[PDB]
């Protein structure tokens, strides 16, 4: 039932020709030596792409059905061969519990996509992937002879189909004829390194997450490793669980009291209201209320349901249609200068909607006013309420005189005017994010706390990965987070029980790989510093403690020699009868000469010796050309480079 | 490459002799007291008394190469610098030669000098009593050897007094070993500078990756993450360049120490002021943290 | 030379093929600064290697002066033993003393 | 953008929209255009949802003449005399690669 | 009438916990 | 006004939107009160192990404080240091 | 000191004279990184010499 | 290429493969006396016979 | 034609000399070093285009 996919199922990642290169890429791949399930017809789940293999002798497997609910209620797609052509059909059909060969269905009616091809011991391999409303199909073929298991080997798949279906695919099922076997494996997001021939064909690959030797190969971008010891990446663990901690809030947040009020003030007398202790599910507004403009600054809209907001204020007023564009940072005009001004470092959202059927009457509504005369511009979020007669010189005056005016004008709102002279209601929401205690959050559900384990966490909208431990710090009541000297968030207060928690990273500790040449063997030894022999990748053979660290994969010998691989702290390694051995290095040969106060030693004969000594004298003289390296045969790039000429003459002077 | 060069430097300085001479049982050679510069077999340590003082003069930072994960998670209230360095991807590798091996090398060299003299560098060691070797050293600077043979008591007493004065000078707190402390200070300060350099935002919304991933989508955030990537790569490159220049300086110093050890411990030199002030007679090497002390 | 340094692409032809001159001159300037930075890093490494080679060549010159043109008294400066003679031979980028 | 039609970030193409009040709007009220306003999750980019199943907030099946059971599709009401914000617009999105 | 403010009137610049650090900031201070 | 050092804590953040240029105190029908003015200035603050501010350096007071703010330390070793140019 | 490093101008006065504080602090940061890079290159050459 | 330079294309009218190469190639050195002496120079081209 | 020039200014702010950078390799060398005077020697100029 359970088999392994030994280097099985590699496909071309794009449509670009490459030859005699090594290309490193990251995509959805079947990992090397992973579990595959054999079938010798249930509903198999579809988890972001599958690898499918069919071992056949009489053409039993005929196609597939992809869908989610697999009933008459949702769309499903059938990709089948009916012995003369291959037909693909994405429609809405009533599935059967036992599909076989010649009816796979009862009835169809909401058919969307149709494609018919031209009319017409074995191993057939397929890769299926769903991405951005496209179903990608890759196909490959291999003649084999095995009878039970999936054979080992390497075979590259080619793209055959890119179907624009737009279908929720979570489940699938194969279709058989009324011997054969088929195998299913699952794809994962993984980094591979692929090798190209001189004919532009992929013939080898390296899975960079299989073992530390493959990590070393992907780091240096080569298939051959020389003899020695190499410092690889530090020891990492993957997160296991999820923790979501939000304040416990019950009330729906007052959308109706703000957006549906009988009376809004004028723009010169705009009103401010505090919002606190609420759950802000803006999806209840999708039934009744619609906004003509809604634009937010400081936060993307698609994340508004995953956050929690600290100091929420709502400003309300009414303007005309041509003034809605002025409610924005860095704007000028009568509203932005004399009535209502926004900062640059604004954080919030602006909503405005048309209200001609509520705030406009026949004959003319004159209850809304705006200021058009002032002796200076307003500061951000500053209000001016006074109604004093205005004089250009700056001295007090009586309004029935010359050069003395009233500083407020009336809005004249009629029913029959154009939309630029129609009333609009404007609400501005302003808040701050992720630096203070917060009480207005989204509709996300909370989760139990997990301690002393690498988890993904979400505290009041701040997401991350790490280990949570109890803390001894003493937060003041106005503080929620704590930071390092490197501005890393290392402490948090849990919003449900007011305890302090420390957050630590999950990766720690240096790892070295001791290897002979890749020609000699594929066996390696691994040295872990910072562990006492735990935090090791696997317990292979011969684990023992050295002075440098914990060594795995080598044998300890009592005899001492010269060494060729220096591990460190007096320990060395070699490749001896074969296996890898580790020992203490020898400082030299033991010798004894005895001191006497009356005897001397005199040489009696001699030899002539010749010794060689090699020394470097010079190296290669080199020159660079800035214009060709940076802008190869491009005139526009040369024009843009023209003002960096001082930098390039310095390099040429250094090289000369 | 830098780490391999540091191992080659230690090997080229200390491993000049080919055979490891044993420490003689008698430490008293014709009036001359060699007990303070040779190991004794009663104390637990493997090194001399002067090497003990030299190792006591220099303070260290890590004091081993093993910081376990549970140990770093046990000290959070105490903001240890080494845990922050190890949590940010910076590690320090152990040297190939242990301090005991270097002490054994210096003990073998001092024993070979005190027993064989100068002949164990040209080839096989030739035994000779210490007074005749002293006579040759006196004859090498233009003074006849009867001057040695008639004033042997005075010369031996002055030698012992000078060794005692060096010992008394080294028991008092001073800055004699001040150029070994600068190395460890520079290395620690460079790593701590990288750690403190990790809080610049380099012209982005924030310096915290969690805030960018917490607030934006993937979309506008991948162009704010790329600024941080280029800045931190630039910081690592600056650190590597400074380390290469410091390694060049250390290599020049180690080459000078190696040729001085070759020409002054394994023989007598005629070069003026190359080894001490005066006419050179002998030299003795002693091990020190990251360095060597010549007497 | 295949890093895009935070631009749309690493190919100048794609930027000139798709954008106008206008938005493209600010994507070209990122590539210009990146490639200039790469050349500067190469020049710095070359200067350090040249310093090492110059120190080696100075040592070879003084050894050739003091051991081929004369007899040296310095211990272990030319071979193991008492120095008698030395002969130089040329080698690719270097010298071999016998 | 949540329940009907969602675009990616790495979109390549053009979007065109134009007003069609003289063609797609009739007097008395044209009710032939619908949109979904209730769903158990957001759509993925370029993904379509066609089913018409009664919706319950808890997540269990229900009969529409009951309590807390709704029909998930709403009608657009297109009149001639309404303002331009309640008038029909035809939208065509072109997507390609280069 | 005239006196001096000898190291008088320092306040917390934000709402973030920090311990055993030196923090350099620029704001409205006495 | 006595000399010393004392750290203040936030108590109020009022959303008023008011032009404030003048003020006056209110008394009861002995006491004294003192008024000083704030300036835009760079400070360097020291935190304890309890997260409390207990010392500060005003970077524009004298050249020694400029040196302290440049090296980010409260202790200066013996020697001569090139500070910023005369402004 | 006359390179603009991919900004509107190489003169700080023009940026402060034409933009507000707002769009200008992101044009000033480009000049800051460029001039810091220039000083670092000078220091490296001085160390080798 | 390995440096992401487009070096091959298929002609869309006749399905043949074509290689694209740059136009500039070869180092050039200028030998000159002082500008006070003369304006004549000599030119050395590597990579040409 | 679209061309790169190098112009010299007096102490009175008057243009009195210029160098056409595409005339001959000597002018390319002059525009590369930004000077009107070249010392004796051999200089590696731009590659052949
Ligand atoms: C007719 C000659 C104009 C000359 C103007 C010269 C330079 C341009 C400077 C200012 C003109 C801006 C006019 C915008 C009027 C305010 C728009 C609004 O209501 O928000
Ligand atoms: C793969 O199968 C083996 C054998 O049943 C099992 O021990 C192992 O846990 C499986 N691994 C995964 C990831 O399912
Ligand atoms: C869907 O299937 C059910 C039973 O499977 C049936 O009762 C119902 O009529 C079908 N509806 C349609 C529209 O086919
Ligand atoms: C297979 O399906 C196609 C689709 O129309 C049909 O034309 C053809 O006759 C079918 N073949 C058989 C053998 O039924
Ligand atoms: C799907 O099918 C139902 C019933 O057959 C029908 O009422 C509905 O209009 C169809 N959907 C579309 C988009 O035509
Ligand atoms: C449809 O796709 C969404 C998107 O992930 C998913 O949450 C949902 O479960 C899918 N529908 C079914 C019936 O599984
Ligand atoms: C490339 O294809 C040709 C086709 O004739 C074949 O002869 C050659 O062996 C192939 N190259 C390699 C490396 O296999
Ligand atoms: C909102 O106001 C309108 C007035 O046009 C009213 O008809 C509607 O019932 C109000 N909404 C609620 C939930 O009361
Ligand atoms: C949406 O509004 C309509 C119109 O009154 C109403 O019948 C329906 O119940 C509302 N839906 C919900 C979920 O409240
Ligand atoms: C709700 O929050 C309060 C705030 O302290 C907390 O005491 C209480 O335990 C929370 N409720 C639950 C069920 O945890
Ligand atoms: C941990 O390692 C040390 C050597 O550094 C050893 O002495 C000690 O026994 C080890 N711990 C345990 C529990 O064995
Ligand atoms: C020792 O010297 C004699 C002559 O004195 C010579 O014949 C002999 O070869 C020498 N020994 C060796 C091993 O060469
Ligand atoms: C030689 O030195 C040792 C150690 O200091 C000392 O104990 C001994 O007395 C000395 N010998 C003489 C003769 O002073
Ligand atoms: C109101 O504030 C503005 C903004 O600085 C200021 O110019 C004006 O003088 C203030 N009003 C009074 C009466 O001082
Ligand atoms: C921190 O607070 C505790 C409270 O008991 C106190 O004992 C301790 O002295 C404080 N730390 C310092 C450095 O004053
Ligand atoms: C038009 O394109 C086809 C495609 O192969 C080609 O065969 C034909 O020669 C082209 N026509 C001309 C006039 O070149
Ligand atoms: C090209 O140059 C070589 C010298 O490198 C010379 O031997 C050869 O004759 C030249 N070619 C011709 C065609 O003269
Ligand atoms: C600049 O102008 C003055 C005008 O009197 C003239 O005398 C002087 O010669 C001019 N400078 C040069 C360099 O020609």
């Amino acid at each position: 039932t359970q088999h392994t996919s030994s280097m099985r199922g590699v496909y071309y990642p794009d449509e670009i020709f490459r030859s005699d290169t090594l290309y490193l890429t990251q995509d959805l791949f079947l990992p090397f030596y992973s579990n595959v399930t054999g079938f010798h017809n249930p509903v198999i789940p579809f988890k972001d792409g599958i690898y499918f293999a069919a071992t056949e002798k009489s053409n039993v497997v005929r196609g597939w059905v992809f869908g989610s609910t697999m009933n008459n209620k949702s769309q499903s797609v059938i990709i089948i061969n009916n012995s003369t052509n291959v037909v693909i059909r994405a429609c809405n059909f009533e599935l059967c519990d036992n599909p076989f060969f010649t009816m796979i269905f009862d009835n169809a009616f909401n058919c969307t996509f149709e494609y018919i091809s031209d009319a017409f011991k074995h191993l057939r391999e397929f890769v299926f992937k769903n991405k951005d409303g496209f179903l990608y199909v890759y196909k490959g073929y291999q003649p084999i002879d095995v009878v039970r298991d999936l054979p080992s080997g390497f075979n590259t798949l080619k793209p055959i189909f890119k179907l624009p279906l737009g279908i929720n695919i979570t489940n699938f099922r194969a279709i058989l004829t009324a011997a054969a076997a088929y195998f299913v494996g699952y794809l994962k997001p993984t980094t591979f390194m692929l090798k190209y021939d001189e004919n532009g064909t992929i013939t080898d690959a390296v899975d960079c997450s299989q073992n530390p030797l493959a990590e070393l190969k992907c780091s240096v971008k080569s298939f051959e490793i020389d003899k020695g010891i190499y410092q690889t990446s530090n020891f990492r663990v993957v997160p296991s669980g999820d923790v979501v901690r939000f304040p416990n809030i019950t009330n729906l947040c007052p959308f109706g009291e703000v957006f549906n009020a009988t009376k809004f003030p004028s723009v010169y007398a705009w009103e401010r209201k505090k919002i606190s202790n609420c759950v802000a599910d803006y999806s209840v507004l999708y039934n009744s209320t619609f906004f003509s403009t809604f634009k937010c600054y400081g936060v993307s809209a698609t994340k508004l349901n995953d956050l929690c907001f600290s100091n929420v204020y709502a400003d309300s007023f009414v303007v005309k249609g041509d003034d809605v564009r002025q409610i924005a940072p860095g704007q000028t005009g009568v509203i932005a200068d004399y009535n209502y001004k926004l900062p640059c470092d604004f954080m919030g959202c602006v909503l405005a909607w048309n209200t001609r059927n509520i705030d406009a009457t026949s004959t003319g509504n004159y209850n809304y006013k705006y200021r058009y005369l002032r002796h200076g511009k307003l500061r951000p979020f500053e209000r001016d309420i006074s109604n004093v007669p205005f004089s250009p010189d700056g001295k007090p005056c009586t309004p029935p005189a010359l050069n003395c005016y009233w500083p407020l004008n009336d809005y004249g709102f009629y029913t029959t005017t154009g939309i630029g002279y129609q009333p609009y209601r404007v609400v501005v929401l302003s808040f701050e994010l992720l630096n203070a205690p917060a009480t207005v959050c989204g509709p996300k559900l909370s989760t139990d706390l997990i301690k002393n384990q690498c988890v993904n966490f979400n505290f009041n909208g701040l997401t991350g990965t790490g280990v949570l431990t109890p803390s001894s710090k003493r937060f003041q009541p106005f503080q929620q987070f704590g930071r390092d000297v490197s501005d890393f968030t290392d402490s948090v207060r849990d919003p449900k029980t007011s305890e302090i928690l420390d957050i630590s990273p999950c990766s720690f500790g240096g790892v070295s790989v001791i290897t002979p040449g890749t020609n000699a063997s594929s066996e390696v030894a691994v040295l872990y510093q910072d562990v006492n022999c735990w935090r090791i990748y696997s317990t292979g053979n011969n684990v023992f403690q050295t002075q440098a660290g914990c060594l795995i994969g080598a044998e300890h010998v009592d005899t001492s020699y010269e060494c060729d691989i220096p591990i460190g702290a007096g320990i060395c390694a070699s490749y001896h009868t074969k296996s890898i051995v580790a020992y203490t290095m020898s400082l030299g040969a033991d010798s004894s000469i005895a001191y006497s106060n009356n005897t001397i030693a005199i040489p009696t004969n001699f030899s002539i010796s010749i010794t060689t000594e090699v020394m470097p004298v010079s190296m290669a003289k080199t020159s660079v050309d800035c214009n060709m390296y940076i802008c190869g045969d491009s005139t526009e790039c040369a024009n843009l480079l023209l003002q960096y000429g001082s930098f390039c003459t310095q390099l040429n002077r250094a090289l000369s | 490459g830098i780490a391999a060069e540091q191992d080659r430097n230690t090997r080229e300085v200390f491993a000049q002799v080919k055979q490891m001479y044993k420490t003689p049982t008698l430490k008293y050679f014709g009036g001359f007291n060699f007990s303070q510069i040779l190991p004794d077999p009663l104390k637990p340590t493997k090194r001399s008394f002067i090497e003990d003082l030299l190792f006591n003069k220099v303070t260290l930072a890590d004091a081993g190469f093993m910081k376990q994960y549970g140990e770093c998670l046990g000290d959070i209230n105490a903001r240890d610098l080494i845990c922050a360095q190890k949590f940010n991807g910076l590690t320090v590798l152990p040297p190939l030669l242990t301090d005991d091996m270097i002490a054994a090398y210096t003990a073998a060299l001092v024993s070979g000098t005190a027993t064989a003299g100068w002949t164990f560098g040209a080839g096989a060691a030739l035994q000779i009593p210490f007074a005749m070797q002293m006579a040759y050293r006196f004859n090498g600077i233009g003074v006849t050897q009867n001057v040695l043979y008639e004033n042997q008591k005075q010369i031996a007493n002055q030698f012992n007094k000078a060794i005692s004065q060096i010992q008394e000078s080294l028991t008092t707190t001073s800055t004699a070993l001040g150029k070994l402390q600068d190395v460890v200070n520079q290395n620690a300060q460079a790593l701590n500078t990288l750690v403190k350099q990790l809080s610049s935002n380099f012209g982005a919304i924030s310096s915290v990756l969690n805030d960018i991933l917490s607030r934006l989508d993937k979309c506008e955030a991948e162009v704010q993450i790329d600024r941080l990537i280029t800045g931190r790569l630039q910081s690592l490159q600056t650190y590597v360049t400074q380390q290469l220049i410091r390694a060049a300086e250390i290599r020049a110093s180690a080459n000078l120490a190696a040729t001085k050890m070759s020409e002054c411990v394994l023989g007598q030199s005629k070069r003026v002021d190359f080894c001490g002030k005066g006419y050179h007679l002998m030299s003795f090497p002693q091990a020190a943290p990251h360095g060597v002390v010549f007497l």
